[PDB]
């Protein structure tokens, strides 16, 4: 078997935020932890206060889904990437484009930044990824090799710098420079709509509707499985305290323990009011700064905030 | 587009000082044969020679093996079907349009995950050099390539410009010959170029040695022997090349005859040593005996 | 093969990086802070 | 690659929207697995439309 | 043996002594390589620096 | 069998099973093909049988056909199984430190911005045509070297100088040509999970 | 580390250490010096300027406090190394003043070797010329003894020559080299003298009250010339215990004075070589190359 | 001390090569002791030139490293009558005489060129098979094969 | 004679792939006419 988990708290909702006009597909948060974001459907961009949950701001450009959002540590910029293939560089003293990056031949589907040079990635339909420079607007490289839609895409510092996986059922390890893949894994046997990062241990897992999977940087050698959750997966968020949480799209979502992967928790939240029960899904989960609360951006128009639950103890809720 | 740093060129067309001066330009001109845009070196190749110039893409020369000008293989020198021939190879490089450029992207593509050392493809398979091409190969520098060309009007009459007729003003060539009209594209396509004709026929009337009629005829009659030869010398040019049986190292008429043990092992042997058994500088005559 | 052609939207524009200063949210203080 | 316009919005929409629903379940929660008919799913889905504005 | 560098190995950085630097190779050259094969060789025909 | 070291006189090995166990006779004045030995054969096209560093037949030379040693291919069944690596301590898995990362960064940054700058040069077309830089000196030897020519001499040194471009002249060849895209990379070893069976039930269902 | 330096503009024909082992100054074709420091990252701190000409061979005092440098237009100069400016423009030169050399411990003096005709002995002080011996033709290198008493000199006749001081005559004059001599250094023993020459040999002789008649010491084998004729330098060691030569071969030649034999000759230049410099502390070689920039080995 | 069979059981195949101390009793007494010796583990084919000679047993794996037992290296024993008319004759080849040291040559054809040059010391007893599948292998243009083709055991006769 | 791709059928492999060596020797294989 395994050594025994760890004990982790279970969490529980205790926000419901509603006030888009289609599905809500992309989440982030600020830097200094104080707002958070969301694109939706309805192709606008709403900014909400993340103490509060009020509404901040209504930035409204797209000219479809915004399927992406990000905000920059480094410079006060917000980058957000539609279904109308283009990508946008929003600066927020003024609420305002001031930058678009063009060249991508359908929708984008996902996009990242690179945290200590810039660069954006973009992963899109047409089975392409790129790396923009983000202050000439020129696409420096064309990270080309896949052969269906680039769902996901992730970048980091340390090598290889990106990883993109796809509906080919396959997962790429490119380098930046050379701009060309090193490692091609193809464990899985349905399209490859997630993928995270350990924030410190040089690992990475990758979600699709067989099983989770684990692997290993530099090379991506193959350490473990994580099944139980057969459903179509849209997210994976890890805490630096080891939770990983896996949202799917029928609405269902796994707490799991990142290094035994022991599932702890399973929540299957209520759709709002009007909704239909065929309308529950969960396209993003993001932790926030603190990693103390979790926000979802759901398939029924709301965004639901889980705090950990402080009067749970081992003996409470033990651990199989 | 291509970029070099060089060109790759025979040491004929290079020229004769040692000392060079050399123009690139880049992007300069399209390839004849990969169609594609190239960077152009310019060279003058001696005094009162002509400017010559790098006239098809590294890639299409890496290719096939050739000097970008001078079109001549880089090794022995021949034209490229006699060398291709007489590596027994089967150059399957496209010839239509569409087909010709897709193949020339990818050859470029793959060519490209190279270190830029030798030739890619057979052309490392084929180096074993048959005794034919040593023997067609050029000796020293036919440098009468670069020389100017034929002064229309010195020809007519009417070159005008007093010695400085841009072209050399002698006869012109009979346009009858073969060796007249050779187009760039089938001269490195190697289909129907007619120096290569000539140049076959020319090996083929080239002296080899003769087989006999009988398989029981295995004494092998070596001429001009010399009295600086041993027995055991003979046999070290007849030993290891399969076995032999006896050898009669005549010196009363400074021949040889070697029984074999082996008919295929001193055919060989003979056939290669055909006037070129250079041992101790004795042209030896490797025949079959009576 | 680099064309010549050009673009009304290839211009040059917006050619300075802004970095988030000291008060905005620098990396130093999101590092620092609670 | 040129942009999605004013006249490409509606055409613009529906190719999307059926790209993802070809992602979606016709390739992802199949096991009907010998030709799993996402060609003919796609008709249902245009009929459902067709069925809603006609109350 | 001592200290010895490979030949094909051109990027140094080590100080090497003669003969730490320009020991000969033992063994027979293969009789199988022209001239052009034969040669040092950065470029296809020849090294140029 | 192959006759005493000594007494292995007059007798010329023809067929190898005078080799006995195997050998070649160097004093018998015969070219000895001691189990299979001596006979160039035909180029054959079949690429090298290797074998491993225990005597195993290394059939990762098939899947990795025509590609560099960087290229990591798994295709063996050993990378599949789960690797107990349930361990929150080992440093084996911690990230590179810091100070290496930063030099990936300062590379990095250099070979992607010099590129942007060639990238974006081209979209200033309006080309700020600077000086062409002076000329260089290259020392070339030929491999045809000897004295039939180069006049004796081994090497032959050239000046390079780049030629002027006219500011005024439009571009010179017609860029846009169409080609179907080249075949891809050498398809990767599928390693899944063995499939499990599908009742009749369920595909009616 | 390897340690290779740039910033020079063309040639740098002349480097040498601070008598301290503190600074370095490197000159060439660029007719301007440049300054750096030997230790840390080898970084430069100062230019010195004004030589209208190439700066051809530069020359420290023995203390390291004022620098001599001679120039290619007629001129010598002395500098002052706490500020790098002139104190003086050693005029007066009736051609390329190629050599310089001032007087290790003695009376401040110099003696400069020229393309004129003459070797000049010159006052610091007086701007003024000392004394002058016309034996015919270019002088290309000069250096002093250690008595400050005789001057030594090779060019192009390939007879090395000394004249006495106090009676001005062809003191001693050697020969055995078979073309021009191109570079005098003496050891820090004050009588071994190293003598490099494009004939691709190498001398070592020694200037003493009782010297054989003939002395002719120890002969090495590598050095180089071609087209070029560039000016080759030598040096001993702190020591004299390695002989180091550059050659317009690209190749670092490193000999030793014990068993003559080939210690190096290393590679990593790009153009001839053209001075070698050792520190007076460390095993530290500085050189100095027509390919731009110098090299900083260690061994 | 004359080992009879050394077995070097390569990655590639097995083999044992005979060595006659009688033809050849310094090269022979060397070789014994270095396979004994377990020296040779981890030498790459220095040299594979095709249907000519399969050199190896270089410290070094590049051609200017091997000792010998006797120092660095030592002189050539000769025979008159031995040569390299046929494979598999195992001969330490020299780039000067008497500077033989632990580079190893195996003959795979006809070499009446090594005669004089190199020592032909024995014939190689086991694995012909495995010799000639080697020397058919692709190799780089240095002759140090593109597959790092090494000797699992190296071991003399009992 | 101006058709630019007919000829890409009739006179050559249109766009020729060689199969993949491995393992075994093609060479002396080859095969019948019709």
């Amino acid at each position: 078997t395994m050594p025994k988990p760890q004990w982790h708290p279970p969490w529980k909702l205790y926000r419901v935020i509603s006030g888009h006009l289609g599905w809500v597909r992309c989440i982030a948060v600020e830097p200094g932890n104080q707002w958070f974001v969301t694109g939706s459907a309805d192709r606008t961009i709403k900014i909400w206060d993340l103490a509060s949950g009020k509404l901040k701001l209504s930035l409204t450009g797209h000219i479809s889904t915004v399927r992406g959002v990000i905000v920059s540590t480094r410079s006060p910029y917000l980058f957000s990437c539609g279904e109308d293939k283009q990508v946008k560089c929003w600066d927020l003293e003024y609420n305002k484009v001031i930058r678009h990056y063009h060249g991508h031949l359908s929708a984008v589907y996902g996009l990242d930044l690179h945290p200590t040079i810039d660069v954006l990635v973009t992963c899109s339909r047409d089975s392409t990824a790129r790396i923009w420079d983000v202050r000439t607007k020129a696409s420096v490289h064309t990270l080309s090799g896949h052969t269906n839609a680039v769902a996901t895409v992730r970048c980091q510092a340390a090598e290889p710098q990106i990883i993109t996986g796809s509906h080919d059922t396959t997962i790429r390890l490119w380098d930046l420079v050379a701009g060309k893949t090193r490692v091609t894994l193809t464990n899985h046997k349905k399209s490859v709509r997630a993928v995270v990062l350990h924030p410190r241990h040089y690992t990475f897992a990758s979600g699709s509707p067989d099983n989770i999977k684990q692997w290993k940087f530099p090379d991506g050698s193959f350490i473990q499985n994580l099944s139980g959750h057969n459903a179509i997966i849209n997210t994976l968020t890890v805490n630096s305290d080891g939770v990983l949480v896996s949202g799917a799209d029928n609405g269902t979502m796994h707490l799991w323990d990142w290094r035994t992967g022991y599932n702890f928790q399973r929540v299957h939240a209520a759709v709002q009011p009007g909704s239909l029960d065929s309308e529950s899904g969960i396209f993003a989960c993001a932790f926030d700064q603190s990693e103390s609360r979790l926000l979802t951006a759901e398939a029924d128009k709301t965004i639901k905030v889980y705090r950990e639950d402080d009067t749970a103890t081992e003996e409470t809720h033990p651990v199989s | 587009w291509e970029d070099a740093d060089f060109p790759i060129l025979c040491q004929t067309c290079l020229g004769e000082n040692p000392y060079i001066r050399m123009t690139k330009e880049k992007y300069g001109k399209e390839c004849k044969i990969c169609a594609r845009p190239f960077t152009v070196f310019r060279w003058c190749p001696g005094v009162r020679m002509r400017f010559k110039k790098t006239e098809v893409c590294q890639t299409c020369s890496k290719l096939k093996n050739v000097c970008q000008t001078c079109l001549l293989d880089l090794e022995y020198g021949l034209p490229i079907q006699v060398r291709d021939a007489g590596l027994s190879f089967k150059d399957d490089m496209p010839k239509s349009d569409v087909n010709k450029e897709y193949y020339t992207q990818n050859m470029e593509r793959e060519i490209s995950n190279s270190d830029g050392t030798r030739p890619v493809g057979m052309l490392g398979k084929a180096t074993s050099t048959s005794d034919m091409l040593l023997k067609l190969a050029r000796t020293t520098p036919y440098y009468k390539r670069n020389r100017p060309h034929i002064c229309s009007f010195w020809v007519k009459g009417e070159c005008k410009r007093g010695e400085e007729c841009p072209y050399r003003h002698e006869k012109p060539t009979d346009p009858d010959d073969p060796l007249a009209d050779q187009n760039i594209k089938d001269r490195y396509y190697g289909i129907n170029d007619p120096v290569a004709d000539k140049l076959l026929k020319r090996a083929s009337t080239m002296p080899r040695l003769d087989p006999p009629e009988d398989k029981t005829i295995t004494t092998l009659y070596v001429g001009g022997l010399g009295d600086t030869i041993t027995e055991t010398d003979l046999r070290n040019h007849f030993y290891q090349f399969g076995e032999i049986r006896t050898i009669t190292v005549v010196q009363r008429q400074q021949c040889a005859f070697i029984q074999f043990a082996t008919r295929q092992a001193a055919e060989v042997a003979a056939e290669k040593s055909f006037n070129k058994l250079i041992v101790n500088g004795r042209r030896l005559n490797v025949k079959w005996g009576r | 093969q680099l064309s010549k052609q050009y673009s009304s939207r290839d211009l040059p524009s917006h050619t300075k990086i802004k970095y988030r200063q000291t008060t905005q949210d620098a990396p130093e203080e999101v590092r620092n802070r609670d | 690659a040129k942009t999605v316009t004013k006249q490409r919005v509606e055409s613009h929409f529906d190719l999307e929207l059926r790209a993802a629903v070809m992602h979606d379940i016709l390739d992802m929660m199949p096991e009907g697995i010998k030709q799993n008919k996402a060609r003919t799913i796609l008709q249902h889905l245009s009929e459902a439309w067709r069925c809603w504005k006609a109350n | 043996t001592g200290v010895h560098l490979d030949p094909a190995v051109k990027e140094v950085q080590y100080n090497p002594t003669y003969e730490t630097m320009f020991a000969p190779e033992f063994g027979p050259e293969n009789p199988f390589r022209t001239q052009q094969m034969a040669a040092p060789r950065n470029m296809l025909s020849g090294y140029a620096e | 069998e192959p006759p005493p070291y000594g007494y292995r006189k007059g007798w010329i090995p023809r067929l190898l099973e005078d080799f006995g166990d195997g050998g070649a006779f160097p004093e018998i004045h015969v070219a000895q093909y001691p189990l299979d030995m001596g006979r160039k054969k035909k180029m054959s096209n079949a690429l090298a049988i290797q074998v491993d560093s225990e005597g195993k037949i290394k059939y990762d030379a098939i899947a990795r056909q025509g590609q560099s040693k960087d290229k990591v291919i798994y295709s063996k069944y050993t990378d599949l199984v789960p690797k107990e690596v349930m361990n929150a301590d080992d440093p084996d898995l911690q990230r590179p430190d810091e100070e290496a990362i930063k030099e990936i960064t300062e590379k990095t940054r250099v070979a992607l911005e010099k590129s942007v700058s060639q990238k974006v040069a081209a979209a200033m077309p309006v080309r700020a045509a600077d000086k062409l830089a002076p000329a260089q000196y290259i020392r070339y030897t030929p491999s045809q070297q000897g004295v039939a020519f180069n006049s004796g001499a081994k090497q032959r040194v050239i000046r390079m100088v780049e030629m002027q471009k006219d500011p005024m002249e439009p571009p010179r060849f017609k860029i846009n040509k169409k080609i179907p895209r080249g075949p891809p990379s050498p398809p990767a070893p599928v390693m899944h999970s063995p499939s499990r069976k599908m009742t009749v039930k369920e595909q009616q269902e | 580390p390897i340690m290779l330096l740039s910033g020079h503009e063309g040639e740098v024909y002349c480097c040498k250490f601070h008598p301290n082992g503190s600074t370095l100054a490197s000159a060439g074709f660029d007719r301007l010096i440049l300054l750096w420091n030997v230790y840390g990252d080898c970084d430069n701190y100062a230019t010195l300027k004004g030589h209208s000409g190439a700066v051809m061979e530069l020359h420290y005092n023995t203390d390291g406090s004022m620098l001599f440098s001679a120039s290619t237009d007629k001129t010598v100069a002395v500098w002052d190394s706490e500020t790098g400016e002139r104190v003086k423009r050693l005029k007066g030169h009736t051609s390329f003043v190629n050599s310089c050399y001032p007087a290790r411990r003695g009376p401040q003096l110099v003696c400069t070797g020229s393309d004129d005709g003459t070797v000049k002995l010159w006052d610091i002080r007086k701007k003024a010329a000392i004394q002058t011996f016309q034996n015919t033709y270019q002088v290309l290198a000069v250096t002093f003894n250690d008595t400050s008493d005789q001057i030594i000199s090779g060019g192009i006749d390939n007879d090395i020559k000394v004249w006495d001081l106090r009676q001005n005559k062809l003191t001693y004059t050697m020969r055995g080299h078979a073309d021009s001599v191109t570079g005098l250094s003496l050891s820090s023993e004050g009588s071994y003298l190293l003598s490099n020459a494009m004939d691709n040999t190498v001398r070592v002789w020694d200037v003493r009250p009782f010297a054989p008649k003939e002395r002719c010491v120890k002969i090495f084998q590598g050095n180089v010339h071609n087209f070029e004729k560039n000016l080759l330098r030598c040096s001993w060691s702190p020591d004299g215990s390695k002989i180091a030569a550059g050659s317009a071969d690209r190749f670092v030649y490193v000999w030793d004075t014990t068993s003559r034999r080939i210690l190096y000759k290393l590679p990593g230049h790009a153009g001839s070589i053209n001075e070698v410099a050792f520190h007076p502390d460390e095993p530290i070689i500085i050189s100095a190359s027509s390919d731009k920039r110098l090299y900083m080995g260690e061994i | 001390w004359q080992p009879p069979n050394v077995y070097l059981e390569t990655s590639m195949g097995i083999i044992v090569l005979e060595l006659y101390w009688k033809h050849a009793p310094k090269t022979c007494k060397n070789f014994a002791e270095l396979a004994r010796r377990g020296y040779y583990n981890g030498t790459k084919f220095h040299r594979i030139i095709k249907d000519f000679m399969i050199q190896g047993g270089d410290p070094t794996g590049t051609g200017r490293g091997g000792a010998s037992i006797y120092g660095k290296q030592f002189e050539d024993e000769l025979h008159p009558d031995l040569k390299f008319t046929g494979a598999g004759i195992l001969a330490m080849a020299n780039a000067g005489p008497d500077t033989n040291g632990s580079q190893f040559f195996v003959t795979l054809a006809p070499t009446q060129w090594l005669d004089g040059k190199h020592t032909i010391f024995g014939r190689v007893c086991q694995g012909i098979g495995m010799v000639n599948r080697v020397g058919m292998v692709e190799t780089n243009s240095q002759d140090r094969p593109v597959d790092d083709v090494k000797i699992i055991k190296a071991y003399p006769s009992g | 004679r101006k058709r630019k791709r007919g000829v890409d059928y009739n006179a050559e492999i249109p766009f020729e792939k060689k199969p993949a060596l491995g393992f075994y020797d093609t060479s002396e294989e080859n095969y019948q006419a019709l």
